C-alpha cells in the first residue's frame, strides 16, 4: 500500500503525451460492436475439469 | 461462397441445412471435366490457408447436436473414396504444426466421439 502511493503520484506529474505512451491494455472485440480495453492475465487449474464452452478464439496460440 | 455456408452450418448445428449444401457439392460433382475430383472435393472442405478441415471445425464448437454432425460427415467421405485423407488432415502452420481431428476430441473430453 505504501508502495502503490508512490505510484500513483509519479503517474500525476508526467505530462500527457507520456501517459497515452505508457498506457496499458489492448481494445478487443468482446461482443457486436463492443470494445472495452481489457488486460490479460493467464492461469494453470488442475482440478477443475470441464469441456470449454464461451471462448473468444479457437485458436488458442499468442496470435502475433 | 458455398465453403463459407458449410463451416457456419457446422459450427452452429444446423443438421437439416447441411444436408442439402452436401447435395449441392453432389450437384457439383456430376458435372466437370472429371480428371481430379478426389483431390477437389478435398479443395472445397479445406481452409487453404491453415488446412482446418470441417470435421476440425465441428469438433472445436460443441453443440448439443455434434454428434449426428460427425456422422453425416463421415458417410459422405465414405461415398467417394477420400476417407483416409479428410480423417487424417493436418494443420500447416508452425504453431500448430501436426494436429489432428481425434486430437481435439480428446482434449474436449468427447469419449464417445473419439
Amino acid at each position: 500500500l505504501q508502495r502503490a502511493r508512490t505510484i500513483l503520484e509519479f503517474e500525476k506529474m508526467l505530462p500527457e503525451w507520456l501517459r497515452s505512451r505508457f498506457r496499458m491494455g489492448e481494445l478487443c472485440k468482446v461482443a457486436d460492436e463492443d470494445f472495452r480495453l481489457c488486460l490479460r492475465i493467464n492461469e494453470v487449474k488442475w482440478t477443475e475439469w470441464k469441456t470449454h464452452v464461451s471462448f473468444l478464439n479457437e485458436d488458442p496460440g499468442p496470435i502475433r | 461462397r458455398l465453403k463459407k455456408r458449410i463451416f457456419a452450418a457446422v459450427s452452429e448445428g444446423c443438421v437439416e441445412e447441411l444436408r442439402e449444401l452436401l447435395q449441392d457439392l453432389q450437384d457439383l460433382c456430376r458435372r466437370r471435366r472429371g480428371l481430379d475430383v478426389p483431390d477437389f472435393l478435398m479443395h472445397k472442405l479445406t481452409a487453404s490457408d491453415t488446412g482446418k478441415t470441417c470435421l476440425m471445425k465441428a469438433l472445436l464448437n460443441i453443440n448439443p447436436n455434434t454428434k449426428e454432425i460427425v456422422r453425416i460427415l463421415l458417410a459422405f467421405a465414405e461415398e467417394n473414396d477420400i476417407l483416409d485423407r479428410f480423417i487424417n488432415a493436418e494443420y500447416t502452420e508452425e504453431a500448430y504444426e501436426g494436429q489432428t481431428a481425434l486430437n481435439i476430441a480428446i482434449e474436449r473430453r468427447q469419449g464417445d466421439i473419439t
